[PDB]
């Protein structure tokens, strides 16, 4: 009817590759989201994936009509014959639209010329995580964008009040994370082509502790409890002990190799990796221990003797000592 | 077949007091539950399309509240021309209605 | 036996039935642990009466390789 | 299996079923890929979310599916019954041969561990305890109570032989009743939901 | 790839900040050495065309390797040398030990 002629009358003389009000002022850009889910974090990559309902609004005096109708609301037929900021995500790996069954867009027009304009994301962002104190770690990584080619001077980004809102935060793919809050952020960088408009999520994830508790921890004290099951065993058993060690030690780097394959390869010492090498040592050390009982047995039965009631006590104290430390130290850490 | 259990049978109640009807469903019934007023003497009158939601030109003191299987109207001051019977009929499958129940006034 | 059950179990998809190179896999793991029960056997009336043990040893010589024979044969008779 | 519309709220565009509620999603007899699941039936609904930007009209539809447990029964619990089974072998050799009881002992401790972690590894890095995890745990208690059991006789063996063989002969039958009641008791309370 | 050298002429701009942001590249494994930046022609059949070259210098973190595969090579063979203290009228132990260090 009349739609038809509002929607001719506005692009009548109009160039979309003209920012409104292109040699005047900076065009101010008012940003929200609607955070979906917030995917797998996943830290062999340093990456986690994000689906937003990302919505910018702005003015355009061109697209200023006068009528009964207040709000022109439009579908993404009409996306592509306005000027649309080039919102880019600087860490960003790889993300794209939607566009099932019709491109995910939505587009409204105002009567004073205000714009919106939303679509559908999904991000896999990237944050370089400090791996250290795993598996007991919290990390709050970003979600940046900016502007690609407009510097400070012709697009400033700003935040609303109320702009970021999350879900129900229940059906996320968050498995061993557990979100905890977010916070925005703006700031300036230098580019080699200006000065940009930076914008900042921070969302603040915590690990929570589980599979690795009954993946690596577990078993692994369990071996060294199986390992010490030999500070019983009568001394003249020698094959048996000497199995009983062989067996534990196999065992132990098997699972330390199974550890350590959970997570990247990273140059530096971790909690995890700690943890099972100090079992490790303590399986070496009772299989050493009965290596000189065993020597000792046929130069002087006594220390033979002693040694073994010695290690029965002398090893779980100085188990349950070690793990005391590690625990309360890390979890205070 | 999907066979709904409207209680109570019959109910009488004084002028300005909350009244509560429920419409237990047999098998799954999302949010098909619609509630029809038929007055005596007349052709019934969709009051809640869907679970919860009032018909165009409906009283707001007529409320729905759905779920799987249980559905329950609650009319709140209740005036003197609201006095006859209450069908409750879910449309997930075949439609068919409950027994009804005769308001009314003492 | 039980390692390459599972190995040769991780090349599949999660198949809710038991196809039949499962059905060979383990009719082979109970004929190992057939054995070691035997030699259990043995070892546990070994002392009351070595006689019955080394009687055991022989018919358990003459008559694992034939009902193992058997099972092959019959498993390759249902299959192809 | 939720889809609605973009930039048209409910006042715009409403959707709805074209047929009976119950006789719209219909699925083909011999459309199922699900080699692990098995489908149950469909079930629609239809609703409305409130948003920042307007009120949109969500049409549902769930799924039902049902795990089958076949592959998991032969791929974890079999081989943790059997391995239990051989630990318990462990009781009915004699005192004498302490090397074999040793290796029982050890290889089934060993055994176990593998079998959990290769348990583990099929499912998402989830952070709560399954039902086979339970299982895998309790088997797990069964076979180093089984060493331990040894090592006990072992030590009083050659001072109180009397307490030795009584403690052996009373978990030759201990262990077996155990964990037959152990695993009714897990098949019964997870198979009836 | 079109044009060949009496066409277009590529160069660095600035010849040494052309390329910026390496120092701030953390890799997990390796480690960025240096960089340098090559100005040259390459001779096809079809032409004469300019080329730039960005060639970096990755070194190889050590640390992962010794704490991964290294230790516990050192390790079997020490549990290996052990055998060594157990006399020699147990050889159920012995070959036990050695065997089991050699199929590690
Ligand atoms: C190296 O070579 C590569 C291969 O050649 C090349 O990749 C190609 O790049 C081009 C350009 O970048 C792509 O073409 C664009 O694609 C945009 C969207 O792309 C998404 O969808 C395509 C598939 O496209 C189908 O689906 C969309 C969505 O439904 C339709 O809109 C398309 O028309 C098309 O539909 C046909 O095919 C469907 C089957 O898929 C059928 O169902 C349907 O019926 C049609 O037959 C995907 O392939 C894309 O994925 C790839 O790209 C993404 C990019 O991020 C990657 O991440 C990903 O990994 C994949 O690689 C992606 O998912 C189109 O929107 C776009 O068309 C619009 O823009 C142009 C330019 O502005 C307009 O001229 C054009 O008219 C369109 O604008 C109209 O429509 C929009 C709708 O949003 C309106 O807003 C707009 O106002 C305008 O409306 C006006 O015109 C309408 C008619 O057009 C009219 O109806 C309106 O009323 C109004 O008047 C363009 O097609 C191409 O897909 C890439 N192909 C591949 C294989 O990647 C690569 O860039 C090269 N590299 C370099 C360095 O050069
Ligand atoms: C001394 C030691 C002696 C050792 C002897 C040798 C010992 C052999 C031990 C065989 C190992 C156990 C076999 C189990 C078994 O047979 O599985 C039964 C059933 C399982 O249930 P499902 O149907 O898979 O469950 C999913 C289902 N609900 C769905 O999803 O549809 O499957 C069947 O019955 C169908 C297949 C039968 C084929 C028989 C081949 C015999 C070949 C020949 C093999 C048997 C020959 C025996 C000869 C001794
Ligand atoms: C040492 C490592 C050894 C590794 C290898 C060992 C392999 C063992 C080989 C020896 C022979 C074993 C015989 C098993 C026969 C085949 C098994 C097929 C299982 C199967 O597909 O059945 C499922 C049923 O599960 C069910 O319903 C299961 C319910 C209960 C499970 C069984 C409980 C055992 C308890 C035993 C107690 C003994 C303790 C006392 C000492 C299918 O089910 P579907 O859902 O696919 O379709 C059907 C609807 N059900
Ligand atoms: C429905 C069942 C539900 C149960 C679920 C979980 C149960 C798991 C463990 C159960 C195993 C069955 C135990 C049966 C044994 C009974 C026979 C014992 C014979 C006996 O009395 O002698 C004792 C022998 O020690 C022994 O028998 C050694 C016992 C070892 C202690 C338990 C070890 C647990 C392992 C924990 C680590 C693994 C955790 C897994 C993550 C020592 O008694 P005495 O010296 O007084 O002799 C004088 C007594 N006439
Ligand atoms: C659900 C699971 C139900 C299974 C119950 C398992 C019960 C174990 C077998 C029952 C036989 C008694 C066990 C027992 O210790 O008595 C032994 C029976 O001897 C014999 O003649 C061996 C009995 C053969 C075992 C029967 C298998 C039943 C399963 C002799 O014991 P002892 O200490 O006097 O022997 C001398 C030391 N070498
Ligand atoms: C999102 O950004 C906005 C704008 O920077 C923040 O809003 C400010 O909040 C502080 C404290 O709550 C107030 O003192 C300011 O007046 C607010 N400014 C505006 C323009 O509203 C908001 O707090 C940020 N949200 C976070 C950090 O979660
Ligand atoms: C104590 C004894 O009297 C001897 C007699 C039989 C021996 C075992 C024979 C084979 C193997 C498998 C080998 O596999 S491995 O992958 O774990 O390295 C590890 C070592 C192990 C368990 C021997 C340990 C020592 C014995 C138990």
């Amino acid at each position: 009817g009349d739609v038809t002629v509002i929607l001719n009358n506005l692009l009548e003389g109009y160039d979309n590759k003209l920012r409104p009000d292109i040699g005047v002022k900076p065009t101010l850009i008012h940003t929200d989201m609607y955070v979906n889910s917030i995917g797998p974090v996943n830290a062999i990559n340093m990456e986690y994936t994000i689906d937003i309902f990302f919505a910018q609004t702005w003015y355009d005096r061109r697209l200023k009509f006068n009528s009964t109708i207040k709000v022109l609301r439009l579908n993404s037929n009409m996306v592509g014959k306005i000027w649309i900021p080039d919102t880019f995500f600087r860490n960003s790996k790889k993300a794209d639209a939607h566009w099932i069954t019709t491109p995910n867009r939505m587009l409204r027009i105002w009567n004073d010329g205000r714009v919106l304009y939303t679509l559908r994301l999904t991000i896999d962002a990237e944050c370089q995580l400090q791996l250290h104190n795993f598996p007991m770690d919290e990390h709050s990584c970003p979600l940046e964008f900016s502007s690609y080619g407009y510097p400070r001077e012709e697009i400033v980004y700003q935040w609303k009040r109320s702009s970021v809102e999350v879900g129900d935060t229940r059906s996320w793919r968050l498995y061993q994370f557990s979100f905890v809050g977010l916070r925005n952020t703006t700031e300036v960088v230098k580019t080699t082509s200006g000065d940009y408009v930076v914008m900042s999520v921070y969302f603040d994830l915590s690990r929570r502790m589980g599979y690795f508790t009954i993946q690596t921890y577990i078993p692994c004290t369990l071996i060294v409890v199986l390992s010490w099951v030999s500070f019983w065993i009568n001394k003249d058993a020698v094959p048996a002990r000497t199995s009983l060690g062989i067996t534990t030690v196999l065992t132990m780097t098997t699972l330390s190799t199974i550890a350590r394959k959970s997570l990247p390869k990273v140059s530096y010492v971790t909690a995890m990796d700690l943890f099972v090498s100090v079992c490790f040592i303590f399986v070496f050390s009772a299989l050493v221990e009965y290596g000189t009982l065993h020597y000792f047995v046929s130069s002087q039965p006594a220390r033979a003797a002693k040694m073994d009631s010695y290690a029965r006590i002398f090893f779980p104290t100085a188990f349950c000592l070690f793990n005391l430390v590690y625990w309360v130290s890390y979890l205070y850490l | 077949n999907i066979v709904m259990t409207q209680s109570p049978k019959s109910m009488s109640m004084s002028v300005g007091e909350r009244v509560t009807l429920s419409c237990k469903a047999s098998e799954y019934v999302g949010t098909y539950v619609s509630w029809y007023q038929q007055k005596p003497e007349q052709s019934p009158k969709l009051l809640i399309y869907g679970a919860s939601n009032r018909y165009t030109g409906v009283p707001d003191r007529f409320t729905g509240s759905g779920s799987a299987t249980d559905f329950t109207l609650t009319i709140g001051s209740v005036q003197a021309e609201d006095l006859a019977d209450y069908h409750c009929g879910q449309s997930y499958s075949y439609p068919t209605f409950g027994a009804g129940t005769k308001l009314e006034l003492k | 036996m039980t390692t390459i059950n599972t190995h040769l179990r991780e090349t599949l998809p999660k198949i809710p039935y038991v196809k039949a190179i499962d059905m060979y896999l383990m009719g082979c793991f109970v004929f190992v642990f057939m054995a070691l029960l035997e030699y259990a056997l043995v070892n546990y009336i070994f002392f009351s009466q070595p006689a019955r043990a080394a009687a055991i040893d022989r018919w358990s010589r003459i008559f694992f390789p034939v009902v193992f024979s058997f099972f092959n044969i019959v498993y390759w008779l249902y299959y192809v | 299996l939720k889809f609605g519309s973009y930039a048209y709220t409910r006042a715009e565009v409403v959707y709805e079923w074209t047929r009976e509620p119950a006789r719209s999603v219909v699925v083909a007899e011999d459309g199922s890929r699900l080699n692990q699941y098995d489908l149950l039936g469909q079930t629609v609904d239809s609703g409305i979310v409130q948003s920042s930007t307007g009120e949109y009209v969500v049409m549902t539809t769930h799924f039902h599916l049902k795990r089958k447990i076949g592959y998991f029964v032969i791929q974890t619990y079999l081989p943790c019954i059997m391995t239990v089974i051989l630990s318990q072998v462990s009781f009915w050799l004699n005192r004498e041969s302490v090397p074999a009881r040793t290796v029982f002992g050890v290889t089934t401790v060993l055994t176990m561990t593998t079998l959990s972690i290769s348990a583990r590894n099929s499912l998402p890095k989830v952070a709560y305890a399954t039902a086979m995890d339970w299982f895998i745990a309790v088997c797990y208690a069964f076979v180093f109570s089984a060493l331990i059991e040894f090592a006990t006789v072992n030590y009083f063996t050659k001072s109180q032989p009397a307490r030795a063989a009584k403690i052996d002969r009373l978990s030759r039958i201990a262990f077996p009743l155990l964990f037959g009641i152990f695993n009714l008791v897990y098949w019964a309370t997870y198979l009836n939901r | 790839y079109g044009y060949t050298t009496d066409d277009i002429e590529f160069y660095w701009r600035g010849d040494d900040n052309a390329v910026t942001g390496v120092t701030k590249i953390e890799l997990p494994q390796f480690s960025i050495v240096d960089y340098k930046l090559i100005t040259k022609k390459v001779v096809f059949s079809t032409g004469s065309y300019p080329r730039l070259s960005l060639s970096f210098k990755l070194k190889r973190n050590i640390g992962y390797f010794i704490l991964q595969t290294y230790m516990p090579s050192i390790l079997i063979t020490i549990l290996s040398w052990v055998s060594f203290w157990i006399n020699y009228d147990a050889s159920a132990a012995r070959v036990a030990l050695g065997i089991t260090t050699v199929l590690t």
